[PDB]
């Protein structure tokens, strides 16, 4: 017959520290309970949890349990806790080839938090390359939703900026993100005030952060 | 003592050629265990590739990837190989090597830490380092923020500290972004506005891709 | 034809039976697991734990020999034949409960068997007789001829 399909359903999920949280796994054959289950922590170091459905390896704490048979398994996760933010894969080991599936991703839920937004301007060993880059960073916010705006001299600019966002901080469940508004050095020398705008749902006003070229 | 699997550094390959990556085993009977190797690529989850007894040689593939994977193993230094053929972009991923139990269980009891294939045409340039720092007129609070840009470089990865590591907690290192096959990313790291800049503040970028080390010192602009 | 048996020392014994010689071991270590590994339900089912047939009626008159009850007994465990490890054929004579009475009448089977037979198990801890096939990787090195040679 054809390779065992695992099915986790849930893709990413978010609960509050202290929550009890279940992850699904099915199979589409009968894996009679050999049916492991992984976590992958953010810097993709991976542990193996548990193993033949429920039975928990040494030092793995005991909020972590396991259930199912045939083909429906749960990973449950009680007394969530900081460290347990990570993603979380379960396998067949009941014939070749083994399959596991596609991850459940586990994120906290805290209260919300507005981003610190600081503003850069060019250094001049960048500008000797002939580039010029504006860089804002929007450090420490939740939720991860968030909306960056970049102006030129008043006016919106969307051509040459580039966003990064951070994992969340494993430490205070926040998220971090970074804008950066590349132009040419003599682009750059053309105008005057270089603006990030941020909107996040903390506040009904942006947060504006601001760096005139006329210093 | 105890168990770890030691894989290879980052490989950069041509599309078309091959390459081979290692996982050196210590803390147990490297004969008596077999070795799998598993691919990830985002969103793609975790696929077996196959697997090696080391005691015997003898090899058991997912379909999906014989004749793309090839699995030795030398009892002699206690190391697992895999060798790929006719790199593809579908290739890129991280893999790992991971022991199963002594008995054959089929669960996956130690890891490596990972290997990154990068297969592109792109060629390797090291990166430049750029500091942020605030603007002339920017006004102090109790805390600055400062920042790195490493710029322009190729293959992944680098590695970005500050003060050689001994600033460590209010550091956040963004992940990089591909553009016209260069990597650009950023660095923040913030401090109280006592000690900067009264102290040197310095980012450390590594780039060994192409034996880059670089320390860049915050000043600050007048 | 016939088989044969020797005592080693106090945890290491052997039985010659036919072409094939078996290490059995009396400890506190098991690596089986009734979750993974195969249940001896009957005497048939001991050609899971072996591949060569002609090794397989001496492990049948040795379980009968030690005082195995096919049909009231707790099964033993074995790794299956076609893994890589090798055979690995276990009674589980723990002085605990559940085992009690049996691993005094599987100990008894080896007081009468081997007369030098010592008894290493701890009261209220688990405790397991071992077969292992001389020449599968299970028996390790203790089948060269170094070892042998001392028995007879
Ligand atoms: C050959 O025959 C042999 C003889 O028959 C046979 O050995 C016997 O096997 C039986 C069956 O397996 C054993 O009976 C069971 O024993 C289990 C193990 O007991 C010991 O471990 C427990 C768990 O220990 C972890 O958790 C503690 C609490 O957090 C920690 O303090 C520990 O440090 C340890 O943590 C470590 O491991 C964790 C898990 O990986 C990990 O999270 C953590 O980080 C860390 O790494 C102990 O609690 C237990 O303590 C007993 O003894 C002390 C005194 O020393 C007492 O104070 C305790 O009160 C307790 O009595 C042991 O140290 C048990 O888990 C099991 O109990 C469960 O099942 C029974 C029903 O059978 C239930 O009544 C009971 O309530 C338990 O339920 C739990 O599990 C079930 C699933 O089974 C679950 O549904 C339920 O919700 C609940 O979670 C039972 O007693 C027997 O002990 C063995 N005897 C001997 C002598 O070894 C042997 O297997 C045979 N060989 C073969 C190959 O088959
Ligand atoms: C018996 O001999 C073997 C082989 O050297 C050894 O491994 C084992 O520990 C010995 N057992 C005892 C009780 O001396
Ligand atoms: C039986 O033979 C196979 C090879 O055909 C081998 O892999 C396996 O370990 C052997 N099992 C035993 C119990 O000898
Ligand atoms: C032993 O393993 C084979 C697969 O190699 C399987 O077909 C067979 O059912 C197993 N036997 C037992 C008794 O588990």
């Amino acid at each position: 017959t054809g390779d065992i399909q695992m099915t986790q359903t849930t893709s990413s999920l978010s609960a509050s520290l202290g929550d009890r949280v279940s992850i699904s796994c099915r199979a589409s054959q009968d894996i009679n309970n050999y049916l492991n289950w992984y976590q992958q922590k953010p810097d993709g170091t991976v542990k193996l949890l548990i193993h033949y459905t429920s039975r928990l390896r040494s030092g793995v704490p005991s909020r972590f349990s396991g259930s199912g048979f045939g083909t429906d398994y749960s990973l449950t996760i009680t007394n969530l806790e900081q460290e347990d933010i990570a993603t979380y894969f379960c396998q067949q080991g009941k014939t070749l080839p083994l399959t596991f599936g596609a991850g459940t991703k586990l994120e906290i839920k805290r209260t919300d938090a507005a981003p610190t937004v600081s503003i850069f301007p060019p250094s001049s060993e960048q500008l000797t390359s002939g580039g010029a880059s504006v860089v804002c960073f929007l450090n420490n916010f939740y939720p991860k939703d968030i909306n960056v705006k970049w102006k030129i001299d008043g006016s919106e600019r969307q051509n040459g900026v580039l966003n990064s966002w951070t994992d969340q901080d494993s430490k205070d469940s926040t998220y971090s993100m970074s804008s950066t508004l590349t132009l040419t050095k003599d682009e750059y020398e053309r105008h005057n005030s270089y603006t990030c705008e941020a909107t996040h749902k903390t506040s009904t006003s942006p947060i504006v952060k601001s760096f005139n070229r006329n210093e | 003592g105890q168990v770890q699997l030691q894989q290879s550094g980052a490989e950069l390959v041509k599309p078309g050629a091959s390459v081979k990556i290692s996982c050196k085993a210590s803390g147990y009977a490297f004969g008596s265990h077999w070795m799998n190797w598993v691919k990830q690529r985002p969103g793609k989850g975790l696929e077996w590739i196959g697997q090696i007894y080391p005691g015997d040689g003898d090899t058991n593939y997912n379909g999906k990837f014989k004749g793309k994977a090839t699995l030795t193993a030398d009892k002699s230094s206690s190391t697992a190989y895999m060798q790929f053929s006719s790199l593809t972009s579908e290739d890129s991923a991280v893999y790992f090597c991971a022991r199963d139990d002594y008995g054959t269980r089929y669960y996956f009891d130690y890891w490596g830490q990972g290997t990154t294939l990068t297969v592109s045409s792109a060629t390797t340039k090291g990166p430049s380092v750029y500091p942020l720092a605030p603007g002339s007129a920017a006004q102090t609070n109790s805390m600055v923020t400062l920042g790195c840009l490493v710029k322009g470089y190729f293959p992944e990865p680098v590695t970005v500290t500050w003060n050689s590591g001994s600033l460590s907690s209010g550091v956040h290192t963004f992940p990089a972004v591909l553009q016209s096959d260069l990597y650009t990313l950023s660095s923040s790291v913030t401090v109280p506005s006592s000690t900067w800049p009264s102290q040197t503040v310095t980012c450390n970028v590594a780039h060994p891709a192409s034996s880059t080390k670089v320390d860049k010192k915050i000043v600050p602009r007048d | 034809e016939l088989p044969s048996l020797c005592m080693l020392n106090n945890s290491f014994y052997y039985m010659k039976g036919g072409a094939n010689i078996f290490l059995i071991r009396v400890s506190d270590v098991s690596v089986l697991m009734k979750e993974y590994d195969v249940s001896v339900y009957e005497p048939e089912d001991l050609g899971n734990c072996l591949n060569k047939s002609d090794s397989s009626w001496a492990i049948h008159w040795f379980s009968i020999a030690l005082g195995h009850d096919w049909l009231m007994d707790p099964p033993m465990l074995c790794r299956n034949k076609t893994k890589k490890e090798g055979s690995n054929i276990q009674f589980n004579i723990s002085k605990a409960d559940e085992s009690r009475v049996y691993g005094k009448k599987i100990r008894n089977g080896m007081r009468h068997l081997f007369r030098g037979f010592y008894d290493p198990c701890e009261e209220g801890k688990v405790c397991y007789v071992t077969i292992n096939q001389c020449g599968d990787p299970s028996s390790f090195e203790y089948c060269g001829t170094n070892y042998l040679s001392k028995c007879q």
